[PDB]
């Protein structure tokens, strides 16, 4: 109707007005009024009026809500203590105890730091309860633990909605835009929810971001409780960090309820059913083994080659075809066609010893080093190769045996991942102490005890990396050495969820550029990456650094960072000039399943000049897809046809055909351009099953 | 060689007319029928009363003799006539040889008058589509169906008009050997066959029944309903 | 409340991109081209480096080329860089993107993917592994040896998924996408049509692996225009030009061929025929469960309160489409802004029923039939 | 592309001149008759309202037809007399034959099948007419008819004639009634449609027709009433809309 | 404000990425 | 152009009459092979539906005690020969007290076979098979839509007699038996057919000089067809 006949009502202050025209405009409140609420300009004047005066204040936060305010709106709000499914109870409870009630907790939350706004963030939460349509009332009283008694609270009947979709937008947007310790809310209290609730990979995810020990004891009463059973081994022990199987195996040592996660949950029960079904449902040819295995001669590519065959895994035929061909071979080729027997075969743990023992204390300390170095490669849970190379590590400077310290102590470092193997390290203490001209020897101690120690809880500052701090800057010589000793400072510094070890290294460690490097290489692995793009403004300053190093593993750290978000990572970075950042968005695109935009990127990244760019090129680019496949590669013999490009060439030939394993050996493979000496080691990035 | 005329082949050996006309049928509206074993049943679907006039003109289903019973399908006015021959033909083959009669004898007069209709010089052949039911030896249950070529072909259950493949296909998963008689199951199946029909609208199906005996009986809008709401109770059961 | 993210992502994506000596011997290079580097038209090319150019009004030189760019760019048609003082060509231009590639050449994989289907998933699986498994993954056809097929078809009722399926393709898409309506192929001149079919399909042939998508191509048999000069011994020309032009010679190209049609039986026999098409591929209206599948993706970005069931829509009409079902939701949303409410009730879902399928589906003045 | 003769068929199946007919029947005169018990009415919408004619015939589009039967007529007007006469000649053969008055239903069916066999049979003009039909039997009282040319034939309470008469089928239906028998009250009714429809400013009555027909004690009369009281009431019918306007 | 917050500020952070390296950049064959 | 019976062709012909063989083509095949020992005679059903009850479709029907037939295309055009053949039969039996033998009666039905003639209506769309019994033994005879009528001694129709008759002459001679002509023929049919070869699909119609009554075969070929 008009207003003349409602309107000069709030003309006088008599009670009895007020007492019945506020319920008579409660009436009319499902529409609030017959529009936009001209009302203000003349009731604003009735705010120093003082019985019903809380359904004044409803009135009040009822056109004050109506209008806009940020503040003065919901104090009629909490002065009224709510009182007294509908289109009505949508609107002032929906869309305005929703953006109020916001606005309340938003303006409070960033204020002050009452129980007021617990008991209307509680009220609003069942009011939402009763609304039933989650995803945004969720994603709003997240920002106000109280997520926690939201989550037992609201959790009774849907699980998959909350679940699947609070659990999805809040892990990934946790993760994506949210900072750190909030998430930990979201996994304690998710364990909680999830706790109650079946379908464990969920749980299990929860120990992937959680990495904690109480979970695999849970889960595996719970999963026991569950009796598939085998295949969530598989997904257990690649699920798994170094860790927590070590603990697994000693507290399942103790209790293990059917030995069967004994025999599961260590090792040797992902991998048994693999390789023979492996065998049983591929059927691969053998004209890559002589065609791809033809490709010319020359004892780099042919080395290569015999590389590339020997990844081939159809039998474990390229392993045992005949002799003359690492007669051919030269000492650090004779380490990767030792340890290439090891590749054909990273199972049949009682071939392997039968197999590898004709290589075995051979004439050849290359073919005895990279023989045990083989027998690290084929298991991790074996241990009883341990004790030939173990004995004799022992040269005191630069005998035999320091080279099956490298294939022993790498391969050992492949062997096992206890909650801190300390037998081994103190084996590692002369082996540090021992200090070889050797590189690979301080190389494959520093990533061997990473291995160990990634997943370590928050990292550590002890002695073992603290000596290596010490005795690295005992001495300057070798710069490949202040490059791969700071690769397992930063290893060690993985495990890492709010460490300080970049401001404790940062006091011990900085200098001249080397040990700013070292810097540089703890501030990327101390920074797996969140919402904190502090660091990523940080990485656009110091990205302009004159010293092209730090640039490169400092820009490097970002396909760690943003690896989820992955849309962004699209960056400029061939549109930079420094040449090794063309290198490091080169390394960025990687090896997942890489789409049309990525296979773009190599349309410019395949063609350049640099043999080390250009050797760079095709590793990752047959990394990312593990004609079409081989349509690069037939460019890339339409790119050259040097001997470095010819071995690139077999590199992505051998590519054709957060879990830190897969983490680890390309950032050991970064320091490419250099000695085949440095690639009798490139064979040790065992990211793949 | 084209849509004109009728007496001209295809190049490839066709006549367009012929398969032109079964589309008026094929969008006309739908009647189904079955035979029991005693007790045989049909209706026709889409009613469609629209709400200021009478429908008992617009029926459907009639009978050229206490015997037979009639539906159709296509354009109507060429059923007016059809069937107004055909009482013609019934009380004259009756003033002839004295029996009831047969349903087949009847069907090949019809769908002759129809070709050699068709056959002639320019005359439009008849766009319909018949159901002929009747149980006459010894209480025999026979339904023929017609064609605009002027087919009779012998079926057991029968649907015609707008999608006649689904609703037929719904007689091939309802029709096992023991519906009939069971006359109450016979009931219940055209009850199906109604609720399996294309809109299945509740108020605007018509079906009419014959005991092979008695008269055409026209049935009421409320034993259907308990026939719709035992028929949803069952699919309750299902659950 | 997401407009300040959208605009300042979308003014900080502008100033970005408008965000675009130290060599020696590229100066050089730059004064061995003029400061008026003209541009010409190549006839022919000879070895003796230099070759037959043409200028704009039609004089002819032998003049030589700046060789740091390479003189394999150069083909019989293309645009080139002249100088003026020996007129010797200079470098390399950038070629003609004339407006058969800004039209036709869709840069832009158009909307949701094989997630936006109803009634679908064998034919999917049908064009899949006919287009999708040749240009992803044909390693298959290294394990046999055998030809990928060439052809295909869509045929069915109007508003079936062809429009929908050939988005689907170009969605999921590696390869150059071009797209024509089959009522272009008639133009008022005498011999356009094969010009057409020429250059389009040179165009498709001289840049990568790519898919041809043509469409309504029964509109070439059964249409007459009174604009149309010659006529019938025209649109037979332009018929067998196409006839040439899909199943020629000269090793076609990694080309897919992907034609939709209404109707079947006005066409060619000789255009069905294999070696030209090899998947025919039927579109029925598939089946009266996958209504609700439609009924669930055009309704899964909207607020919608339950009090409706879908079988109340399956038992309304006989024959069934996408056309139906986002015709139901936009009358719906109609009727929603006519009550000026949210949450869409019943009512407008039977009204909006019973006015889209009166407009139109009946068929004809009463009667006939009834 | 599929036109020539009214046979054979266009593919679809569809037909070419029952609609063709149907668009001939459009643009013609409109007529009505009402729901009533105790008698039925007919109207009529005056064609050619030209000054200089004379009227002298009483009857334009009614046609008395046998005793108890009138029919209004609307379309090509010269099909319509061939139509009458023979129609006249059936039911005057059927009273010939039985000595019983035609009770209207078969009288029906048997112009339609007239009308059909030109439809089927060629090349032949079908009739491009429908027709009312009002009457009385022994079996059902006063009765509604709309003929058809493709001879489909409807029982009506409320009948229908084309564009000039879609939206008074639309008024028919908003404004339905049932249960009223009172003559007047349609014959307002049937003004006020006219009223509207007709697009006769104030209704002059020399535009229009009406024709009833009651039962009187044996001889169910037929009544093409006069002017005067077609005067009077659109004198009651315009101090209906007096009261219309007294909500203003 | 899930989805919609994970587009606006991820689609944030890449221009606020952006701004500071675009603040941050600043033959012999035949002749 | 051709456009009506009625008009040429420059080279022959009609142009009419090629649509009506062409119109042969769409039916269902069916084979009778001539034996002295009797005439034996097959041919497919191609049932659609299960509720299609199988006996009610026609194919062989009986002319006379002795003489059985085949249709193969439109089917009413071939119940309008039949029925003028079942009058006519029972006339010359009617004026002569005897049998109106094969030929004859073919001579009788092709007479109007071609009397198509719309003034002064169309061409039928039939070919059939007639199989009798006269006095010179068993008679197979094979008539057209063009009524130029001849003897075969075993003629395959309709759909796929292509390589029905290549496989007829592959496997005919003169001297051929009963049964072995029948497996002979349902071998052939189960090649030619799509569907799997029961008691439904196929009938056989067995004419002998001392078996003349009954030229049937009823559920007995079950018994025939498990012997392949």
């Amino acid at each position: 109707r008009d207003k003349a006949p409602v309107q000069p009502q709030q003309s006088p202050a008599a009670a009895p007005g007020g007492t019945d025209e506020k319920p008579s405009g409660k009436e009319r409140r499902d529409a609030g009024d017959k529009d936009k609420e001209q009302e203000l300009s003349e009731e604003d004047k009735q705010l120093q009026d003082e019985l019903y005066r809380p359904a004044l204040e409803e009135l009040r936060r009822q056109i004050r809500s109506s209008t806009t305010s940020m503040t003065s709106v919901p104090k009629p709000l909490k002065f009224l203590r709510p009182h007294y499914n509908k289109r009505f109870a949508a609107d002032i409870i929906s869309v305005l105890a929703m953006t109020m009630s916001g606005e309340r907790e938003c303006l409070k939350y960033r204020l002050v730091g009452a129980g007021e706004v617990a008991k209307e963030w509680q009220e609003l939460d069942d009011a939402e309860k009763v609304q039933r349509e989650p995803l945004l009332t969720l994603v709003k009283e997240i920002v106000p633990l109280l997520m926690e008694i939201e989550q037992v609270d609201m959790l009774e009947k849907d699980i998959d909605e909350n679940a699947y979709a609070k659990v999805c937008l809040y892990l990934t947007s946790c993760v994506n835009y949210v900072p750190e310790p909030e998430n930990s809310a979201l996994l304690r209290c998710a364990l909680g929810v999830f706790r109650k609730f079946s379908r464990f990979p969920e749980a299990l995810r929860l120990a992937l971001m959680l990495n904690d020990m109480e979970l695999v004891e849970d889960i595996f009463t719970s999963c026991k409780d569950v009796v598939m059973l085998g295949r969530h081994g598989v997904f257990l022990e690649l699920s798994e960090d170094v860790e927590e199987y070590e603990d697994l195996t000693e507290i399942m040592s103790n209790v293990q309820l059917n030995s069967n996660f004994l025999a599961l949950a260590r090792e040797l029960d992902i991998m048994e059913p693999k390789v023979p079904d492996d065998i049983y449902k591929t059927h691969l040819e053998n004209n890559r083994f002589g065609g791809s295995g033809s490709q010319v001669d020359s004892a780099r590519m042919n080395l290569a080659s015999s590389f590339v065959n020997g990844f081939v895994n159809q039998d474990k035929l390229l392993t045992d075809d005949g002799n003359k061909w690492l007669y051919k071979n030269k000492d650090h080729g004779m380490l990767s066609a030792a340890a290439s027997l090891g590749m054909i075969l990273l199972w049949d743990v009682d071939g392997g010893l039968t197999q590898i023992d004709k290589y075995l204390y051979s004439s050849e300390d290359y073919i005895k080093s990279g023989a045990l170095l083989a027998c690290g490669i084929v298991n991790s849970g074996v241990r009883n190769e341990c004790d030939p190379a173990l004995a004799l590590l022992s040269d005191y400077v630069l005998h035999n045996s320091n080279t099956m310290r490298l294939g022993s102590i790498f391969g050992l470092g492949l062997a096992y991942a206890g909650s801190n193997r300390e037998d081994v390290l103190t084996l590692l203490l002369p082996v540090m102490g021992d200090s070889k001209s050797s590189m690979e020897v301080a190389g494959v101690t520093a990533l061997a005890c990473g291995m160990i120690a990634v997943g370590s809880c928050n990292g550590d500052v002890t002695s073992t990396i603290l000596q290596t701090i010490m005795e690295k800057s005992e001495t300057e010589l070798k710069d490949t050495y202040a490059r791969w000793l700071p690769l397992g400072l930063g290893l060690n510094h993985l495990g890492k969820g709010e460490a300080i070890e970049a401001i404790l290294a940062a006091l011990e460690v900085v200098s001249e550029p080397f040990r700013s490097f070292a810097n540089t290489l703890v501030d990327v692995c101390a920074y797996a990456g969140s919402g904190n793009v502090l660091k990523v403004q940080q990485l656009l300053h110091i990205c302009s650094e004159h010293f092209d190093s730090k640039e490169k593993e400092e820009d490097k750290d970002k396909k760690e960072k943003k690896d989820k978000d992955k849309k962004e990572a699209p960056a400029d970075m061939g549109a930079h000039q420094g040449v090794a950042v063309l290198g490091i968005a080169l390394i960025a695109m990687g090896e997942e399943i890489g789409a049309e935009m990525a296979l773009r990127t190599f349309g410019h990244l395949l063609r350049y000049g640099e043999p080390t760019l250009r050797r760079a090129v095709p590793l990752a680019l047959a990394l990312i897809s593990v004609s079409h496949d081989a349509d690069p590669e037939v460019s890339y013999n339409s790119i050259f046809a040097a001997r470095l490009a010819a071995m690139l060439r077999q590199l992505a030939q051998y590519h054709a055909k957060k879990g830190t394993l897969t983490l680890c050996p390309y950032h050991s493979d970064r320091q490419l351009m250099s000695q085949v000496a440095v690639a009798g080691l490139l064979t040790v990035l065992v990211s793949f099953l | 060689s084209y849509d004109r005329a009728i007496t001209v082949f295809s190049p490839d050996g066709h006549l367009f007319q012929v398969e032109y006309a079964q589309e008026a049928v094929k969008k006309g509206s739908t009647a189904v029928g079955v035979r029991g074993r005693d007790i045989v049943v049909l209706g026709v679907e889409k009613k469609s009363v629209a709400k200021l006039q009478d429908e008992r003109t617009v029926r459907k289903i009639c009978a050229l003799d206490d015997n037979v019973c009639m539906a159709f399908a296509g354009l109507t006015a060429d059923a007016r006539i059809v069937i107004n021959r055909a009482r013609v033909e019934c009380q004259s083959h009756r003033l002839t040889v004295e029996d009831p009669v047969t349903v087949e004898y009847i069907t090949r007069y019809i769908a002759s008058l129809k070709q050699r209709y068709t056959q002639s010089n320019g005359r439009r052949p008849f766009g319909i589509s018949a159901l002929i039911v009747g149980f006459d030896f010894d209480g025999t249950p026979r339904l023929y169906q017609t064609d605009p070529s002027g087919t009779y072909h012998a079926w057991k259950a029968n649907a015609i008009g707008r999608g006649a493949k689904s609703v037929r296909e719904f007689l091939e998963k309802n029709y096992t050997d023991e519906a009939i008689e069971t006359d109450d199951l016979t009931i219940k199946l055209v009850i199906k066959a109604l609720l399996e029909v294309v809109q299945s609208g509740g108020k605007n199906i018509e079906l009419a029944v014959m005991r092979r005996d008695q008269s055409l009986k026209i049935l009421n809008p409320e034993e259907i309903e308990k026939y719709v709401a035992e028929i949803e109770k069952e699919k309750e059961e299902n659950e | 409340l997401e407009r300040i993210k959208d605009y300042l992502l979308m003014e900080e994506e502008f100033i970005r991109n408008q965000e675009q000596k130290q060599e020696e011997e590229r100066s050089k290079v730059d004064d061995l081209r003029g400061t008026p580097m003209s541009v010409g038209t190549l006839e022919e090319i000879i070895d003796d480096n230099h070759a037959i150019v043409s200028t704009s009004v039609g004089s002819e030189h032998y003049v030589s080329i700046l060789s740091f760019v390479d003189k394999d760019l150069l083909e019989p048609g293309c645009s080139v860089l002249l100088n003026h003082k020996v007129h010797a060509v200079i470098g390399v231009l950038m070629d003609d993107t004339d407006p058969l590639v800004t039209v036709m050449k869709v840069e832009k994989a158009p909307q949701e993917t094989y997630a936006d289907i109803g009634g679908l998933d064998n034919q999917i699986q049908e064009i899949k592994e006919s287009v999708e498994l040749p240009l992803t993954h044909p390693e298959y056809y290294e394990e046999m040896g055998i030809k990928p097929p060439k052809g295909v078809i869509l045929y069915g009722p109007p508003g079936t998924g062809k429009t929908l399926l050939a988005k689907a393709v170009a969605n999921q898409t590696s390869a150059t996408f071009l797209r024509v309506v089959g009522s272009e192929l008639i133009q008022k001149y005498l011999g356009d049509g094969p010009k057409l079919v020429r250059e389009l399909f040179r165009v498709a042939e001289e840049h990568a692996p790519s898919i041809v998508f043509i469409d309504e191509i029964d509109a070439i048999g059964t249409k007459r225009y009174d604009s149309n000069s010659g006529g019938e011994r025209e649109i037979q020309r332009t018929m067998l030009e196409l006839l040439n032009q899909l199943d020629g010679f000269d090793s076609r190209g990694d080309v897919k061929v992907i034609m939709a049609t209404n109707r079947i039986e006005t066409l060619d026999p000789a255009l069905i025929r294999p070696g030209r098409i090899d998947r025919k591929i039927e579109f029925p209206l598939p089946d009266e469960k996958t209504k609700k599948r439609i009924f669930q993706i055009h309704t899964s970005r909207m607020t919608l309160a339950d009090d409706v069931t879908l079988d109340d829509l399956i038992m309304a009409k006989d024959d069934l489409s996408g056309a139906d079902i986002k015709a139901i939701c936009t009358e719906a949303g109609l009727m929603a802004l006519r009550e000026r409410r949210m949450k869409v009730t019943n009512e407008d879902f039977k009204k909006s029923k019973e006015n889209v399928l009166y407009k139109k589906q009946e068929g004809t003045p009463e009667g006939l039939y009834l | 592309r599929y036109d020539s003769r009214t046979t054979i068929f266009s593919p679809e199946g569809r037909l070419y001149q029952v609609e063709y007919a149907m668009e001939a029947i459009g643009h013609a005169g409109t007529c009505l008759g009402i729901l009533a018990n105790d008698g039925v009415l007919l109207a009529a919408e005056r064609r050619n309202i030209h000054k200089l004619l004379d009227e002298v015939f009483f009857s334009e589009k009614i046609y008395k037809l046998n005793e108890d039967m009138a029919c209004s007529v609307a379309g090509i007007t010269s099909d319509a007399n061939v139509l009458t006469n023979e129609l006249r000649l059936i039911a005057q053969r059927y009273l010939l034959q039985y000595q019983e008055p035609i009770p209207c239903e078969q009288l029906v069916t048997a112009l339609c099948d007239i009308k059909q066999a030109y439809t089927q049979f060629g090349g032949k003009r079908p009739f491009g007419v429908s027709l009312l039909y009002i009457g009385w039997d022994k079996h059902y009282g006063f009765q509604l008819y709309q003929s058809d040319p493709s001879g489909n034939y409807g029982g009506w309470k409320a009948t229908c004639i084309g564009n000039n008469s879609a939206a008074a089928v639309s008024m028919l239906k908003q404004d339905y009634k049932e249960g009223e028998m009172t003559l007047k009250s349609a014959l307002a009714l049937a003004i006020k449609v006219l009223n509207k429809t007709m697009d006769v400013s104030k209704l002059s009555a020399e535009k229009v027709e009406i024709a009833t027909l009651t039962r009187e004690n044996g001889k169910t009369v037929i009544r093409v009433l006069k002017q005067k009281e077609v005067e009077q009431l659109i004198k009651k019918h315009e101090e209906e809309e007096a009261k219309a306007e007294r909500e203003k | 404000q899930v989805e919609d917050d994970i587009q606006q500020l991820l689609k944030k952070i890449n221009e606020l990425t952006g701004i500071k390296e675009s603040d941050t950049g600043l033959l012999a064959a035949d002749k | 152009y051709d456009r009506g019976v009625n008009t040429f062709s420059p080279e022959g012909r009609l142009f009419q009459v090629e649509y009506a063989i062409e119109a042969i083509k769409l039916g269902s095949t069916a084979i009778g092979i001539q034996t002295s020992e009797g005439v034996c005679l097959a041919v497919e059903k191609r049932i659609t539906s299960p509720l299609m009850e199988p006996s009610s479709i026609e194919k062989i029907v009986e002319i006379d005690a002795h003489i059985g037939c085949a249709m193969s295309g439109l089917i009413a055009d071939a119940k309008t020969l039949i029925d003028k053949a079942r009058v006519e039969t029972q006339n010359h039996w009617f004026t002569y007290n005897e049998t109106m033998t094969v030929e004859s009666v073919t001579q009788a039905v092709s007479n109007l076979a071609l009397q198509f003639g719309e003034e002064d209506s169309r061409p039928f769309g039939v070919a059939l098979l007639f199989g009798g019994v006269d006095e010179k033994g068993p008679q197979l005879f094979h008539m057209d839509p063009s009524g130029t009528f001849v003897q075969c001694d075993a003629r395959a129709i309709g759909s796929a007699s292509e390589g029905a008759q290549s496989s007829l002459q592959e496997v005919y001679h003169k001297s051929m038996t009963l049964k072995e002509a029948i497996k002979s023929s349902l071998i052939i049919l189960k090649q030619v057919m799509e569907e799997k070869l029961n008691a439904t699909n196929i009938e056989l119609a067995t004419v002998q000089p001392g078996q003349n009554f009954h030229m049937f075969t009823k559920e007995e070929l079950e018994e025939v067809i498990k012997d392949i």
